[PDB]
RNA sequence: CUCAUAAAGUGCGUCGUAGUCCGGAUUGGAGUCUGCAACUCGACUCCAUGAAGUCGGAAUCGCUAGUAAUCGUGGAUCAGAAU
């Protein structure tokens, strides 16, 4: 929710500094995200096949 | 014995506190009908020997096989077919089998429940709902070949629902809500 | 021989014997063997009277029968009674469609059936 | 003619929260506004009320429930039924 | 380090056609999971049920020595459903 996506509040709680967690930038998926995108690993996928990532090609075989 | 007080007894407290009448009509004597479970279509010629051959045991005398009428119909029925084979009688007998039915033996089955649905709903004649395994004094626990189950039913001339069943809750138990 | 709700399991092993029984089958069959010492390799002919007997009582003790199948209906009847299309499922009576199933549809169903 | 591929709709609010229930169990009885989102596993048990347009209404969320709307189980318009309503 | 148990063989026992724990279909209940999902489309199996058969109408297909019939396993394609 957007009252759980408290990440965004550059001020933690009660807890150090140390409680900022990460958070997805496009779908906000705490999961499985990707610090040097910040992004999902559902979202990483979806941009790259949009061809939207710079740099990022699809791995073949 | 414990069956002779109702009829004299308990039966005038059973219309004083809630009826304001006279002292007939609630409850007689008259037969009492006791059915026997289809016996058609299970198999063939045969069961009618193990039948009235244990419906002699409970009770005296045995069933009389007797036919219908002649007289075709919109059914499949030939002419001269034993079917029906019903017998009831009484006088003075139907009365110790109301003790010896319920009290002992029950609770004494193996799985008895104790709750009962609204059996009738504006009628006199109840209902009933007994499985095929029972376990009775008068019957031998080892020689009995084909466990019988047979219902149980009972003739009453009432007008109301209540008023009613209030006298079978006076020596026949459990009866829950 | 004799054992719970009606059952006739004739000529067979002591075994499978149990194994035609709605609520015992191959599992329950070698522990209430095993519990009763009864041999799983003799013929209910061949069981004497006193290993039957101790056979019924260990048996009895279960569910079986009518009783359970009531339950069934009870339960089938309980989720009927409200607003859940499982219970409306288990009819199928109800409209299958998108127009409607109460009136004029005889065009898929055809001729009037009797209520 | 539905469709979903590997796209499902699940509003990242009403999804958030039903996963931070997870953390040991499930949680009481939750309310939600956008019933556009679609019912799946991580919902099941949980009691999610979804909004009428007046009120939230308690929906159980089941097995067979999951694939479908929340919006299926919230009826918009009510109709007294005009009848012994049995059954 | 794991997928792996190779299946069969080898040794032993059961059985010889009785729907008998032989044969396992079908069906009821409970339940895990891969998957954002599996009512229609799943795999597997606990629990119970447990049929058709004792080599099956008119016809028809593959095969000749380690071959036929039969059993199990791996891989290519592949995020993922490969009888």
């Amino acid at each position: 929710r957007w009252n759980a996506v408290l990440k965004l509040q550059t001020l933690p709680r009660d807890s150090s500094p140390s409680r900022q967690r990460n958070r997805c930038r496009q779908t906000g998926r705490p999961h499985g995200f990707l610090r040097k995108f910040g992004l999902s690993r559902i979202k990483v996928r979806e941009a790259a096949m949009r061809g939207e990532i710079p740099g990022l090609k699809k791995a073949s075989w | 014995k414990l069956h002779d007080y109702y009829k004299d007894e308990v039966v005038k407290k059973l219309m004083t506190e809630f009826n304001y009448n006279s002292v007939m009509q609630v409850p007689r004597v008259e037969k009492i009908t006791l059915n026997m479970g289809v016996g058609e279509a299970i198999a063939d010629k045969k069961l009618l020997d193990n039948a009235a051959a244990d419906l002699a045991a409970i009770s005296g005398q045995k069933p009389l096989i007797t036919k219908a009428r002649k007289s075709v119909a919109g059914f499949k029925i030939r002419q001269g077919y034993p079917i029906g084979c019903k017998v009831t009688l009484r006088g003075e007998r139907m009365w110790e089998f109301f003790e010896r039915l319920i009290t002992i033996a029950v609770p004494r089955i193996r799985d008895f429940r104790g709750l009962s649905a609204k059996s009738f709903d504006g009628r006199g004649n109840y209902s009933m709902g007994v499985r095929e395994q029972i376990i009775f004094p008068e019957i031998d626990y080892d020689k009995v070949d084909r466990v019988r189950g047979l219902d149980i039913t009972i003739t009453t001339t009432a007008k109301s629902d209540e008023e009613g069943r209030a006298l079978l809750a006076a020596f026949d138990f459990p009866f829950r809500k | 021989a004799r054992i719970a709700g009606i059952n006739i399991p004739d000529h067979k092993h002591a075994v499978i014997a149990l194994t035609s029984i709605y609520g015992v089958g191959k599992t329950r069959s070698k522990a209430i063997l095993a519990a009763a010492g009864i041999a799983e390799d003799v013929k209910i002919s061949e069981l004497s009277e006193g290993q039957i007997d101790t056979l019924r009582d260990e048996v009895a003790k279960f569910v079986v029968e009518g009783d359970l199948r009531r339950e069934i209906s009870m339960s089938i009847k309980r989720l009927m009674d409200l607003g859940c299309y499982r219970g409306l499922r288990h009819r199928r009576g109800l409209p299958v469609r998108g127009q409607r199933t109460k009136t004029n549809a005889r065009t898929r169903k055809g001729p009037r059936k009797p209520i | 003619p539905r469709s979903l591929k590997k796209g499902p709709f699940i509003d990242l609010h009403l999804l958030k929260k039903v996963e931070k229930a997870v953390e040991s169990g499930d949680k009481k009885p939750l309310r939600t506004w956008s019933r556009r989102s679609t019912i799946f596993p991580n919902m099941i048990g949980l009691t999610i009320a979804v909004h009428n347009g007046r009120q939230h209404v308690p929906v159980f969320v089941t097995d067979e429930m999951v694939g479908h709307k929340l919006g299926e189980f919230a009826p918009t318009r009510t109709y007294r039924g005009h009848a012994a309503d049995k059954k």
